[PDB]
C-alpha cells in the first residue's frame, strides 16, 4: 500500500505538474520566436528602403 | 598637401570632402582638434571617416589631413611590460604629458620611448646575404626575453656595416646593400595592424599547452598554436579563468587585450602580474606580458583597433621563435563595435544587427593565430595560442558571435551559470564543452606519461550521469539500481574532487601533469573496485583532498581503496 | 555675437530640422525661441552642409515654424558645479527645483565627463558595512564599486536603496547623489521623506526627473548626476555614493529618440549602442591613485516582465561589478529585503574581506553557505513536489528555511555588524554534519 | 512583332529592361542574347522589372528582351498524350532528339507539341451548323486508347462554312467559321493560360 | 582599360564609363602602386558596375587606380592531368606542381540534366563503414549528405569515406573530387596530409578554400569542383566521388554577398533563392543514360545549434536522397563514428543491396538490427524508470544488445575498413544474442542458413 501511494504521487506530479509545465513553456517559446522573426523581417524591409 | 573639409558629423562617423589624394584605410587628423581617425569609404572626393576619439564639438568646415599611412604599431625594444590603448598609445606617458588622470583629445604620442638607450649586441657578420626575418642582433629587453632585431619585410641584400653598442631605436645600427640602394636599419619597425605578419609555413599545433587547470588540460586541452573560445554569461568567473591561463601557461610571452571591458580589471592585472614570481627564473609575469586597454567607455571604434594591435604584437614575437598567448577579452564588445558602425553605415544587418561580414572578420583574426615556421634562414619555429572570451546575452550560445566563432576555433570552454551559482569553479560545462585537439593531445600524453583511455572513460561517466539525470529530474531518484547509484557516485567524485578547482588556493591554483594523472587514477580506481552499494559507501575523504597535496600521498590511496 | 537663425524647416515629434546655418557643431546645445516667447532647450544630433537636426528636451508642442527661432549656444550640455550643491534639489536638466538661491558656479562641466586613465585608477577594496547580511557577507560592497539593485515593478527596491544609504576604522561619511529618472510622484516622495527624516538631505544632491516631465530630458539626467558626483569626489576630496532609479526609464527614453531618428534597431528596438551608452554612465565610479575621494554606484533598475535576459538588466550586468537581485517569490513570502543571493553577485568581494578587513572566516563561510543554501533550496523544491519523506537532504531543506527566514530576512531598519552576521552564519552551518562542510578547511572548522 | 526591349540592369536574378511598353504584366520573356526564361513582374513607364528563372551570369545591359506576348500557357491538341514535359511544357523527348544533348541548355526554346506530324482528322459536323465553344467538329484517333476530340475554341461563335476530313498538321486550317467578326480559321490546336 | 572608380564602400567599388559588362564578369584592378587585384561584378547598370575585390580595398587610391574588364566570368581549365593535383577555390595551383595546359575552359555553373536522361543508381558502394553500407547504403549516383555539427568529427569521417570508398569488382577505380569550403588551415592540412600519406591523392583532385578566403571564393569553390567532376565523369567516362565540407560555410557566404546587394533575407536570414542555389549544386550528379561514367555526391554540413529544421539541413534534405546523422551523445560516449542509425536514412538503399549486389541476407538483417536496437534502447530506459526488477529475461538481452551494438558494431574506429561480408557477419553475431523467437523479420529459410 505504501509503494502504491508513492508510485501514485510520482504519477500525479508528472500528470498535473511536470508535463503541463513543459507543454506551456514549449507553447510560449514557440510563439515568442515566431513574433520576433516577423518583427525582424519587418525592420529589414525598412532598412532595405533606407 | 591637400586639406580636407568636414561636411558631416554623426557620432563617430565624419564625412570630409576634398580628400581625393588620400587612400582607403589612411589614418587622419580630424577637425581643429586633430582627433585620430581612419578613412573607410570614398565617394568621389568625399571620404567617410571613422573617428577613434570623441567627436563632440566637431562640425562642418573644419580641416582634415591624411597621414598617408594605415593604422600601424611600433615594434622594437621598450614594448614589454607596458600598457597601451587600442591604437598603441602609452597610457603612462599620456599621464605624464597631459599631467592628468583622465584621457583627453587630440594628443599624438609615439608608442615607444625613442630616447631610451639600449645595448645592441650584434650577432651577424658583415658581408652576409640577408632577407626578411633574419636576425642581425639582439637586446636584453628583460632578464630572460631576448628582443631579437630582425631584418624588416621588404629589405633584402648584403650586410655592409654592423657593430654592437649603445643606441636609441632611431639610431642606424646596420647598413644593407640592396638593389634599391644602401638602406639603413634601426632596432624598430612599423607594421599595419590589419595585415598578418608574413611567415614561411603554417604548421600543425600538436604540442599541448600546460595550463595547470585540471578540466582544461585533461578533457578540453589546447595546443601551442591552438585557438580556444570561452563563452559564458556574466558572473561566471569570466576574468579569473583568463588570469589563471595567463599566469600558469608555459608560453614565452602573453599579450593581454582588454577589449571594451571594465577598467578596474586592467588595473588589477598591472598590480598582480609584477607580484607573480617564477621561482625558476626570479622575474615576474609582467616581465613577459604586454597590455592593450580600451575600456567600455572609451571610444567605440578603438575596440577593433585593440584586437588588431594585440595580434600584430603577438605575431612580432612569434617571428622571433617564441610561443605566445593572446588574450582577447571580450570579443563580443568588438563585434558590437562592428554592429554599431554597420548601423551607422546603414548596411543590411545580419543576425541580431551584426554585419553580414561578421563570420569572415572573426575568421581573419583566428587564422592569424597558429604554429608556424617564421621567415628567415634559421627557419625558427613559433606559435600564437588565442584565448578569447565571448559574452552571449543571457548565456544563449546561439547568438551570432559565439556561433561564428565556434566554426573557426577548435576548442570550446562553455562556462555555465548553473555551475557558477552553486560555486562550482571553473564553471565549465563538461557536456557542452569540447576540444578538437583531444585526440592528438591524448596521443602525446600517453607517450609522455607512459591516459587516453582514462580521459575517454572519465567523459563517458560524465555523459552517463547526464543521461541518468535527464530521467531523475522527471521521475525521481526512487528506483535506481546499485550500478546506476555507483555511476552517480563516481561522477560525483569526478565533479567535486577533480573538476572543481580554486584559483585562490595556494596549492590548488595549479596542478602538474603528473599530479593530474595520479588524481584521475585514484578516482577511477575507486569506481572500478567498487564496481567489482550502501554496504560499500558506509565503509574517499583522502580522494576529496588530493587536490591540496603538495606525490606519494596521492598514489598510496590506490592501495587503501583496494584493501 | 549671438548665433540665431529664423530658418526652421520642419518639426517632427521631438526632432526639428534647421537650414541655412553655419558653424554649428555636433552635440551643441540649442534654444528654441517660440512665437510666444517660451524658451525650450535642445541638442544638435547631426550636422551636414548648412543643416542641423536637433532634439528638443521639453518637446515641440504648440510651435509655429515661421515665427520661431533657433539659438545655438556654442557649447554642449553643461552642469554648473559648486560645493553649494550639497543639500540642493535640481530638476532633470539641472535647474534648481527647491526655490532656494541660484548657485554661482565654481566652474562648468560638460556632463559627458572624462575617461579615467586605466593606469591612474586605484583598485577598490575598502569594505563598506551596509548592515545587510546578504550583502556584507555574501555580496560584499566596497568603496569605489558599482553594484546595482535589479528589481521589478512593485517590489521594495526603494526601501532597500534607502536602507543601504542610511546604514552604509574611520568617521568618514558618504555624500549621496540621487537621480530620479521618470519615477512617479509617490516614488520620488518616498526618498524625499526618508532623506528629510534621517537628515541625510543635508549630505545629498538630488536631480529630479518625474513621470510627468518630458521624457527626452531623462537622457541628460544621470549624466548630470554623475558629473556632480565625480566633481565632489575628485575635485573636493569627498566619498560619494550614487543612487539612481529607475535606470529602465533612461533606456526607454533612449529608445524613443532612437525610434524618432529611424535608427537601425538592436534587440527589442533598443538602439545598437545600448551597452556603450550604459557604460558611459556606470564606468564613472572608482578611485584614483593619490586622490582622497571616491565614487561608489548603486544603480536601480526594474527588470521588465521580471526578465533577467531583457536588454536592460542583461547589458547592465555585463558592465557592473555584480548585482543584487530582489525577487517577487521572496517578496511574497514577506522576506525583507527580498534578496535572492543565488543569482546575486559581487565582483570586488575577495580583496575587501578576510583577516584585518572583516574576519578570517569570511570567505570560507560565504562559500559553504552558498553551497548549503543551493542544495537546501533544491531539496525544498523536491519536497514540495515529491513529498516531505533522503535523511541528509531533509536537513538541507530545513537549513534553507532557516536561512531565508532568519538570515536573509532581517527587516529594512536592522543594521547588523559584520561579526554578528558571520557568527549567525556559523549557527546555521552548525545544522549540518561536519562531514558535509567540505568548502571549509580543518583549521577554521576546529576554531569556529 | 511587339517592341524588343533593352536591358538596363542585371542584379542577381533581377533584370530591368526599357522599351517594354507594349508588353504586359505576367508576360513570359526571353532575356538577353541568350534568351533565358523570365517573367515581367512590374512595369514603371516603359521599364519592365523581370524575374529571371535561369542563371543570370553572363548577361548585361544593352542586350535584348523579347516578350512572348502572353502569360505562361499550354499548347493543347493532338500530340500531347504520352508526352513528358517539365513544368512549363518543355518537351523532354524532343529536347534529347533535337539538341542532341543530355542537357536543357539556357536559351534553347522548342515548341511543346509536334507541329510537323500528320494526323487524320475525321469531320463529324457538316457545314452550315451553328457552333460555339465546346462543340465537337471532329476527332483524331491520337493514341492506341484515347480519341482526341477537336472542339470549337473559347471565344469562337458562329456558323461552320467549310470543313472536311483529311490529313493535317496541328498548324493547318481544318475549318472555316463565319463569326460576327467575319470568317475565321480553326486548326487542331488551341492555346490556354495555365 | 578604365581609370573610372567612382565609389569605394568596404570591399565594394563602383566603376563608371562601362559598356558590354556582364553580371559576374571578372575584373582586374591596377592600383596606383602597380599592384594587381582581381574582383567580380556583383551588379551592373547602364552607366556603372558594382564589383567586389577578392583581396579587399585597403590602400587603393580611387583617382589613380585603373580597372580592366576581362570579358568572362570564372572558368575552369579542365584536363585529365588534374588528377593528383591540389588547387585553391579559384582553381589556382596550391602544390606548386608543374603547369597545366587545359584541354578547354568551361563556365562553372553547369547545365541542368534532362530529367529523363538520368539513369537509376544501381551499384553498391562499399564505404567500409558498417553503419553506412548496411543500414544506410550509398549507391553509385546518389546524393547522400552527412549532417554534423560544430565539434563533431565529420572531418575524420570524411577522410575515412574518401579513403575507403570502393565499388566491388569493376576494375575501374574511384576518382575523388574533394572540395574544402571555408575551413581552417589546420583542417585543410589534415585532409591534404591524409590524402598524401595514404596515396589517395593519386586518385584525387582537391579544391581547397579556407576560412580567411573571400566570400566570393567560397561561393565559387563547389562550382569549380563539380565542373571538374562532370568533366571527368561525363566526358572522360570516370566514376567520380564528390565530397564537400562544409556546405554551411557556402551558405554563409551567400548571405554576405546577398547583403552586399541589399537583398532582404528569406527564412531565418538566408536568401529566398537558397533552394535553387543548393539544388543546382546537388543535382549535378548521378548516372546518365548512354554514358559510362557517374557522379556520386556526399555533401557535408554542420547544423547550426544542432537543429535539423534549420534552412540549411532542411532544404538539403528536400534535395538529397536521405542523410547520415552524427550525434553529440554518441561522440561523448566515445562511439566512432558517432552515426545514429535511427534518424539516418538512405532513400536509394534497396537498389544497391541483395544477391549479386551484396548478399541475400542484407535487407533482412538490416530491418532486424534496426528493430532490436530500438527495442534495446527502450529496455535501457525501462530499467532506469522502473528498476532492473521490471525487466524480463528477454528484456535484459535487448538492453545488452543495444549496448554491444553501439560499442562494437557502430563504434568501429575512424581507421577500420570493414568489408560488407565482415559487417553482415558481425550483425549476425549480435543478432545471435536473441532467441529464434525474437528474430521475426527474418524468414526461417535464411535464419537457418546464417544464424550462429
Amino acid at each position: 500500500a505504501e509503494e502504491i501511494e508513492k508510485t501514485r504521487r510520482r504519477v500525479n506530479a508528472l500528470e498535473y505538474m511536470t508535463i503541463p509545465q513543459l507543454e506551456e513553456t514549449i507553447y510560449y517559446i514557440k510563439m515568442k520566436l515566431e513574433e520576433n522573426e516577423r518583427a525582424e523581417v519587418t525592420r529589414l524591409i525598412k532598412v532595405k528602403n533606407m | 598637401m591637400q586639406i580636407g573639409k568636414i561636411i558631416k558629423v554623426s557620432g563617430p562617423l565624419v564625412m570630409a570632402e576634398n580628400m581625393s589624394e588620400a587612400s582607403i584605410q589612411d589614418m587622419c587628423l580630424v577637425g581643429d582638434l586633430g582627433v585620430i581617425g581612419e578613412i573607410i569609404e570614398m565617394r568621389q572626393d568625399v571620404a567617410s571617416i571613422q573617428v577613434y576619439e570623441e567627436t563632440s564639438g566637431i562640425g562642418p568646415g573644419e580641416p582634415v589631413r591624411s597621414t598617408g599611412e594605415a593604422l600601424s604599431v611600433e615594434l622594437g625594444p621598450g614594448i614589454i611590460s607596458q600598457m597601451f590603448d587600442g591604437i598603441q598609445r602609452p597610457l603612462d606617458t599620456f599621464m605624464e604629458v597631459t599631467q592628468s588622470n583622465f584621457l583627453g583629445r587630440g594628443v599624438q604620442l609615439p608608442a615607444l620611448d625613442h630616447e631610451k638607450q639600449w645595448w645592441f649586441e650584434a650577432t651577424i657578420e658583415e658581408g652576409t646575404e640577408v632577407s626578411a626575418g633574419d636576425i642581425i642582433g639582439y637586446v636584453d629587453e628583460t632578464k630572460i626575453i631576448q628582443h631579437k632585431i630582425m631584418v624588416p619585410n621588404g629589405i633584402k641584400g648584403t650586410v655592409q656595416k654592423i657593430e654592437s653598442g649603445s643606441f636609441t631605436i632611431d639610431d642606424p645600427i646596420c647598413v644593407i646593400e640592396t638593389e634599391q640602394g644602401l638602406k639603413e636599419l634601426t632596432m624598430m619597425q612599423k607594421w599595419p595592424v590589419r595585415r598578418g605578419r608574413p611567415i614561411k609555413q603554417k604548421l600543425n599545433p600538436d604540442v599541448p599547452m600546460i595550463t595547470g587547470q585540471r578540466v582544461i588540460d585533461t578533457f578540453f586541452p589546447v595546443t601551442k598554436g591552438g585557438a580556444a573560445a570561452v563563452p559564458g554569461p556574466f558572473g561566471a568567473g569570466k576574468t579569473v579563468v583568463q588570469h589563471q591561463i595567463a599566469k600558469w601557461s608555459d608560453v614565452d610571452l602573453v599579450v593581454y587585450v582588454g577589449c571594451g571591458e571594465r577598467g578596474n580589471e586592467m588595473t588589477d592585472v598591472v598590480n598582480e602580474f609584477p607580484e607573480l614570481i617564477d621561482p625558476n627564473t626570479g622575474e615576474s609575469l609582467m616581465e613577459r606580458t604586454v597590455l592593450i586597454a580600451n575600456t567600455s567607455n572609451m571610444p567605440v571604434a578603438a575596440r577593433e583597433a585593440s584586437i588588431y594591435t594585440g595580434i600584430t604584437i603577438a605575431e612580432y614575437f612569434r617571428d622571433m621563435g617564441y610561443d605566445v598567448a593572446i588574450m582577447a577579452d571580450s570579443t563580443s564588445r568588438w563585434a558590437e563595435a562592428l554592429r554599431e558602425m554597420s548601423g551607422r553605415l546603414e548596411e543590411m544587418p545580419g543576425d541580431e544587427g551584426y554585419p553580414a561580414y561578421l563570420g569572415s572578420r572573426l575568421a581573419e583574426y583566428y587564422e592569424r593565430s597558429g604554429r608556424v615556421i617564421a621567415l628567415g634562414s634559421d627557419q625558427r619555429e613559433g606559435s600564437i595560442t588565442a584565448i578569447s572570451a565571448v559574452s552571449p546575452s543571457g548565456g544563449d550560445i546561439s547568438e551570432p558571435v559565439t556561433q561564428n566563432t565556434l566554426r573557426v576555433v577548435k576548442v570550446f570552454w562553455g562556462l555555465d551559470s548553473s555551475l557558477a551559482q552553486k560555486r562550482h569553479f571553473p564553471s565549465i560545462n563538461w557536456i557542452q564543452s569540447y576540444s578538437l585537439y583531444s585526440t592528438e593531445v591524448g596521443r602525446y600524453m600517453d607517450q609522455i606519461l607512459q591516459w587516453s583511455d582514462m580521459v575517454t572513460e572519465g567523459m563517458r561517466i560524465l555523459q552517463e550521469e547526464e543521461q541518468l539525470n535527464e530521467i531523475v529530474r522527471l521521475v525521481g531518484i526512487d528506483s535506481l539500481s546499485d550500478n546506476d547509484r555507483l555511476t552517480l557516485e563516481v561522477a560525483k567524485s569526478i565533479r567535486e574532487d577533480y573538476l572543481q578547482q580554486n584559483a585562490f588556493d595556494d596549492v590548488d591554483t595549479f596542478t602538474s601533469r603528473e599530479k593530474q594523472f595520479n588524481m584521475l587514477k585514484v578516482i577511477l580506481t575507486f569506481g572500478k573496485e567498487a564496481r567489482k552499494f550502501n554496504e560499500i559507501m558506509e565503509g574517499r575523504e583522502r580522494i576529496s583532498r588530493s587536490k591540496y597535496i603538495p606525490l606519494a600521498k596521492i598514489s598510496s590511496i590506490n592501495e587503501e581503496i583496494k584493501e | 555675437m549671438i548665433k540665431e537663425y529664423r530658418t526652421i524647416k520642419e518639426v517632427v515629434g521631438p526632432l526639428m530640422a534647421v537650414e541655412k546655418v553655419s558653424g554649428v557643431k555636433y552635440e551643441e546645445l540649442i534654444e528654441v525661441r517660440m512665437q510666444n516667447g517660451e524658451i525650450r532647450r535642445g541638442q544638435v544630433l547631426e550636422v551636414q552642409e548648412d543643416k542641423a537636426m536637433v532634439q528638443i528636451f521639453e518637446g515641440t508642442s504648440g510651435i509655429n515654424l515661421k515665427n520661431s527661432s533657433v539659438r545655438f549656444l556654442g557649447h554642449p550640455l553643461q552642469l554648473g558645479v559648486s560645493e553649494d550643491m550639497i543639500g540642493r534639489v535640481f530638476d532633470g536638466l539641472g535647474r534648481p527645483k527647491d526655490n532656494g538661491p541660484e548657485i554661482l558656479p565654481e566652474k562648468y562641466l560638460d556632463i559627458n565627463g572624462e575617461v579615467i586613465n586605466p593606469i591612474a585608477r586605484d583598485y577598490p577594496d575598502e569594505f563598506i558595512q551596509t548592515g545587510i547580511s546578504a550583502i556584507d557577507h555574501l555580496n560584499t560592497l566596497v568603496r569605489g564599486q558599482k553594484l546595482p539593485v535589479f528589481s521589478g515593478s512593485g517590489l521594495p527596491h526603494k526601501e532597500l536603496a534607502a536602507q543601504i544609504a542610511r546604514q552604509a576604522d574611520s568617521s568618514d561619511d558618504f555624500a549621496v547623489v540621487f537621480a530620479a529618472i521618470g519615477i512617479t510622484f509617490e516614488e520620488a516622495e518616498f526618498f524625499m521623506e526618508d532623506f528629510r527624516q534621517t537628515g541625510a538631505i543635508d549630505r545629498s544632491v538630488m536631480f529630479m526627473n518625474l513621470a510627468n516631465d518630458p521624457a527626452i530630458e531623462r537622457i541628460a539626467t544621470p549624466r548630470m548626476a554623475l558629473t556632480a558626483a565625480e566633481y565632489l569626489a575628485y575635485e573636493k576630496g569627498m566619498h560619494v555614493l550614487v543612487i539612481m532609479t529607475d535606470m529602465t526609464n533612461y533606456a526607454e527614453a533612449l529608445r524613443e529618440i532612437s525610434a524618432a531618428r529611424r535608427e537601425v534597431p538592436g534587440r527589442r528596438g533598443y538602439p545598437g549602442y545600448l551597452y556603450t551608452n550604459l557604460a558611459t554612465l556606470f564606468e564613472r565610479a572608482g578611485r584614483i591613485r593619490g586622490l582622497k575621494g571616491s565614487v561608489t554606484q548603486i544603480p536601480i533598475l526594474t527588470m521588465p516582465e521580471d526578465d533577467k535576459t531583457h536588454p536592460i538588466p542583461d547589458l547592465t550586468g555585463y558592465i557592473t561589478e555584480g548585482q543584487i537581485i530582489l525577487t517577487r517569490e521572496l517578496y511574497k513570502s514577506g522576506i525583507q529585503p527580498p534578496i535572492d543571493v543565488l543569482p546575486s553577485l559581487s565582483r570586488l568581494k575577495d580583496k575587501g574581506t578576510g583577516a584585518g578587513k572583516t574576519r578570517e572566516d569570511h570567505a570560507a563561510t560565504m562559500n559553504q553557505l552558498f553551497a548549503a543554501y543551493a542544495q537546501g533550496k533544491q531539496a525544498k523544491e523536491l519536497a514540495v513536489v515529491l513529498g516531505e519523506s533522503s535523511d541528509i537532504d531533509k536537513i538541507y531543506a530545513k537549513f534553507a528555511e532557516r536561512f531565508e527566514n532568519e538570515y536573509v530576512n532581517q527587516g529594512f531598519y536592522t543594521n547588523r555588524t559584520i561579526t554578528e552576521t558571520l557568527d549567525l552564519g556559523w549557527e546555521l552551518l552548525a545544522m549540518l554534519p561536519r562531514t558535509e562542510l567540505k568548502r571549509i578547511k580543518d583549521d577554521l572548522l576546529d576554531k569556529y | 512583332g511587339m517592341q524588343i526591349g533593352k536591358i538596363i540592369k542585371v542584379s542577381g536574378p533581377l533584370v530591368m529592361a526599357e522599351n517594354m511598353s507594349e508588353a504586359s504584366i505576367q508576360d513570359m520573356c526571353l532575356v538577353g542574347d541568350l534568351g533565358v526564361i523570365g517573367e515581367i513582374i512590374e512595369m514603371r513607364q516603359d521599364v519592365a522589372s523581370i524575374q529571371v528563372y535561369e542563371e543570370t551570369s553572363g548577361i548585361g545591359p544593352g542586350e535584348p528582351v523579347r516578350s512572348t506576348g502572353e502569360a505562361l500557357s499550354v499548347e493543347l491538341g493532338p500530340g500531347i498524350i504520352s508526352q513528358m514535359f517539365d513544368g512549363i511544357q518543355r518537351p523532354l523527348d524532343t529536347f534529347m532528339e533535337v539538341t542532341q544533348s543530355n542537357f536543357l541548355g539556357r536559351g534553347v526554346q522548342l515548341p511543346a507539341l509536334d507541329h510537323e506530324k500528320q494526323w487524320w482528322f475525321e469531320a463529324t459536323i457538316e457545314e452550315g451548323t451553328e457552333v460555339s465553344a465546346g462543340d465537337i467538329i471532329g476527332y483524331v484517333d491520337e493514341t492506341k486508347i484515347i480519341q482526341h476530340k477537336i472542339m470549337v475554341p473559347n471565344g469562337i461563335k458562329g456558323t461552320v462554312q467549310k470543313i472536311e476530313s483529311g490529313s493535317f498538321t496541328i498548324d493547318d486550317p481544318i475549318c472555316v467559321i463565319e463569326t460576327e467578326q467575319g470568317l475565321k480559321e480553326l486548326t487542331m490546336m488551341q492555346k490556354w493560360p495555365v
